[PDB]
């Protein structure tokens, strides 16, 4: 028997062993997240520890089959994915050092508090305390206090830890034969040995920068229109040609400009479409919300929700005594068990989130027949892209009228369309320079292109240059402001939110073309179109079994990430913005700062 | 008017594991095949060669009733000319099979919260099974070239694996009880007819 035949047998034992341990770990995790008790914490940690230990063992056993001698590519994918596990590459001491740094940094972020001057007992956490200030407060000084206090008392704690975190992560990445830890992260998009579909780690950097260049004209005009409206509300604080102060962007970091809508709404006399009142008028409950979401996927040819889904999911808040983690999540426990955890309220926001989360379920169900290790989205951006396009179609006035929530006597005029697209652009477009710049900074830090004594200097040089955002207070190299964001201090890659954004509009444009949609792309509803559902399902059932370049091609007919559908989505706003900024400055000077 | 003991097979408390499938020989009795087919309690009732429709009007020398438990997605393997873990390693029907296959969901009996590990199946075997062959061996499967020495390790795995049935599993992973009626015809007394 050859090395490959031994590998096929090894994966057969692994699949059936992992399938069982994963189900016990997810069940224990589910039982805590629905019934929060001390004993449920113990059960999760046990089942989770046995799952992790099983992975450490099987990862070591997988390495004894050397990849060079495997030829069945679907076998090499599973063998490779199991082999890359960084616990058994560094020394025991260095791995122990790294796990302590990661846990400390996570604890500082989640327990870090800030206490207002003259009252050392009235302190605030990031959630919900400081987040409420950055999301609702219009007072310049209160926002500046929350922005600076977070970075000066929690960020400074994280700076020495992050420096050692970079050193150890690079050692682990280099020992796995990557250039650096950023190179390791870019390996999610790597494809080898498939003619016409390969993709290198370096090619991701070029494609991100190439596509970001085409985003710049739309971002420049959105930045200009936002600056003009903010300047009307804060005349003494904002330069007509300078960057936007970092503490006036709607949240703690300016990751999304969603909460700038109140001050930047183009037509404040036209209200938003909000079917929450209609749902309550018709006595909708959570079960009706998810029944409609199930109806939506059935209309395009996707399968019913399983009987276990209705019996085993938790679609309402359990009650007073019983406590649950209410963050909406879609659970793929395996063994045919699919569930949604959601503390659903009768609102339009929860109606759309149900379509988003059930979109995750449809993806999970579609690739359930794949081997265990290939049961995932084509790359890190596919799964979230699938969920987002479901809320795109479900929120259109076309869809809301057909399901009897929006009256037939509501007609969209070009002003509510512009209101909607700007609100969309504040979240979707505003995050793209933020996402690209942050991940670019981390890539260079891992590469070594930024020395430690210039981390903060370079961090705000790029914020001014790429994002058009300026710090309101000068920050020396005792600060670590990127670490003041969850993903940076909790060791999550960030470029996924950029690639996913481009994927979702590529998906929606392709599915609307299959649905024979007539009109602007943002008004499309793929409901009742089986051709659209078939086109989506052809990719969903692939999972990770095929290169993401081929999986993308199954939906859109192109092998690479493309920014054109995103610009096609926002074209009505782009022409409006350019006409709005005819007597406004477009662009920004990087030398202006609010601290003169 | 001696009635065949089908109740001992269908209404048994516990079923055999598929690798160790059971076989009850049926002889010298009257069998009412119409009661089974027209009971509607079964999710699968497919007959090959013989027909289910009032074929209690025939006579056979001996009837063999094979019973075991598998998961729902493997019931399709209890059929002529099928491949897969069950059909190749646990329980194989012949191509010329003349008989019936009966199956029904048993999540209410064979599933337990936390997992029911009573039912096993064979995951590895050096070759496929001949029809109606049974293998209950627990010898460690040798996948490599180094001898295993009766314990599992690198390229050495104990062959039998468990289902671990849980009530919250999907239908495709839920336990199904299976009865496989074999109909035998020899130049022989033909002691099983049934009106
Ligand atoms: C297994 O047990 C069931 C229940 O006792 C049997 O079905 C019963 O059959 C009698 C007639 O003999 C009826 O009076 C009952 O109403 C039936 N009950 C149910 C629940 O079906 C069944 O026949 C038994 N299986 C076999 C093979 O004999
Ligand atoms: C969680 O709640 C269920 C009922 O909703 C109860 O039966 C169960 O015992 C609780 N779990 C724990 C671990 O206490
Ligand atoms: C890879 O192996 C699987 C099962 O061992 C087989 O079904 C498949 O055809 C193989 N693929 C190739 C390209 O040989
Ligand atoms: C879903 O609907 C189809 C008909 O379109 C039906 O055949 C199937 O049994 C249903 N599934 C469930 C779980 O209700
Ligand atoms: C989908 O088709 C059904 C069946 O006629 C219809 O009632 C519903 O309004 C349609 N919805 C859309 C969005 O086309
Ligand atoms: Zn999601």
């Amino acid at each position: 028997s050859t090395i490959e035949e031994q590998a096929k047998t090894f994966l057969d034992k692994f699949n059936h062993e992992a399938e069982d341990l994963f189900y016990q770990s997810s069940l224990a995790s589910w039982n805590y997240n629905t019934n929060i008790t001390e004993e449920n914490v113990q059960n999760m940690n046990n089942a989770g520890d046995k799952w992790s230990a099983f992975l450490k063992e099987q990862s070591t056993l997988a390495q004894m089959y050397p990849l060079q001698e495997i030829q069945n590519l679907t076998v090499k994918l599973q063998l490779q994915a199991l082999q890359q596990n960084g616990s058994s590459v560094l020394s025991e001491d260095k791995s122990k050092r790294l796990n302590t740094i990661l846990n400390t940094m996570s604890t500082i972020y989640s327990t870090g508090k800030v206490c207002n001057p003259d009252n050392p007992q009235e302190c605030l956490l990031l959630e919900p305390g400081l987040n409420e200030i950055m999301a609702n407060s219009l007072d310049y000084n209160e926002r500046l206090w929350a922005w600076e206090s977070w970075r000066s008392e929690v960020g400074k704690q994280l700076r020495p830890l992050y420096e050692e975190y970079v050193v150890l992560k690079n050692e682990m990445a280099r020992a796995n034969h990557y250039e650096d830890y950023g190179d390791y992260w870019r390996g999610d998009y790597e494809v080898n040995g498939v003619d016409g579909y390969d993709y290198s780690r370096g090619q991701l950097i070029e494609d991100v920068e190439h596509t970001f260049e085409e985003i710049k004209p739309l971002y420049e005009h959105l930045h200009a229109y936002v600056r003009a409206k903010l300047m009307n509300a804060y005349p003494s604080y904002i330069s007509p040609i300078g960057c936007l102060p970092a503490h006036l962007l709607g949240d703690m970091w300016g990751r999304f400009w969603t909460n700038l809508y109140s001050l930047t709404v183009p037509f404040g006399q036209k209200p938003n479409i909000d079917v929450t009142d209609a749902m309550v008028d018709q006595a909708w409950d959570a079960q009706r919300i998810f029944k409609e979401a199930e109806k939506f996927f059935v209309s395009v040819g996707l399968p019913n929700m399983t009987q276990g889904f209705w019996e085993n999911s938790m679609l309402t808040d359990p009650g007073n005594v019983q406590k649950a983690v209410c963050h909406p999540t879609a659970w793929d426990l395996g063994k045919g068990d699919f569930r949604i955890l959601m503390c659903t309220k009768v609102t339009m926001d929860d109606f759309l989130t149900a379509h988003h989360e059930m979109g995750h379920i449809q993806y999970d169900m579609a690739y359930a027949a794949q081997p265990f290790l290939l049961r995932n989205g084509a790359n890190e951006g596919f799964h979230e892209a699938v969920g987002e396009i479901m809320s795109l179609s479900a929120a259109t006035p076309k869809h809301l009228k057909s399901i009897g929530l929006l009256s037939p006597d509501f007609q969209e005029d070009n002003e509510t369309e512009i209101n909607f697209l700007l609100k969309q652009a504040l979240t979707i477009v505003g995050t793209l320079p933020f996402t690209y710049m942050l991940e670019k900074w981390r890539w260079m830090v891992f590469k070594g292109e930024i020395p430690k004594d210039q981390w903060m200097k370079k961090w705000w040089e790029m914020k001014r240059e790429i994002v058009g955002v300026v710090e309101p207070v000068p920050h020396d190299e005792t600060y670590c402001d990127p670490a003041s964001l969850f993903h940076v201090s909790n060791d999550y890659s960030f470029i996924r939110y950029y690639t996913r954004t481009l994927y979702q509009f590529q998906f929606q444009e392709a599915l609307c073309q299959a649905a024979k949609h007539e009109g602007p792309l943002h008004k499309c509803d793929i409901s009742n179109s089986t051709e659209a559902g078939q086109k989506l399902f052809n990719m969903l059932r692939l999972g990770k079994s095929e290169p993401w370049t081929l999986a993308l091609e199954n939906v859109v007919g192109a092998k690479n990430m493309n920014v054109r559908p995103l610009l096609n989505y926002f074209e009505p706003l782009f022409t409006w913005l350019k006409d709005q900024n005819k007597n406004s400055f477009v662009g920004w000077s990087t030398d202006w700062s609010p601290y003169a | 008017t001696n009635l065949c003991p089908f109740g001992e097979v269908f209404n048994a408390t516990r079923f055999a594991s598929v690798y160790a499938w059971n076989r009850k020989r049926i002889s010298n009795c009257v069998a009412d095949y119409s009661v089974l087919y027209n009971s509607a309690s079964f999710s699968t009732f497919k007959c090959y060669g013989v027909s289910p429709t009032k074929l209690n009007d025939l006579c056979f020398t001996n009837v063999y009733a094979d019973s075991f438990v598998i998961r729902g997605d493997e019931v399709r393997q209890i059929a002529p000319g099928q491949t897969g873990k069950i059909a190749d390693y646990n329980y194989k029907l012949p191509d010329d099979f003349t008989g019936c296959v009966i199956a029904w969901n048993s999540n209410n009996l064979d599933s337990k919260v936390g997992g029911n590990y009573n039912y096993l199946y064979r995951l590895f075997r050096k070759s496929n099974l001949k029809p109606f062959e049974r293998d209950i061996s627990t010898e460690i499967y040798q996948a490599g070239s180094t001898p295993c020495n009766g314990v599992e390790g690198f390229n050495c795995y104990f062959p039998l694996q468990s289902y671990g049935f849980q009530p919250t599993y999907g239908v495709g992973y839920q336990p199904y009880r299976v009865v496989v009626l074999s109909f035998e015809l020899l130049h022989a007394p033909a002691t099983v007819c049934g009106p």
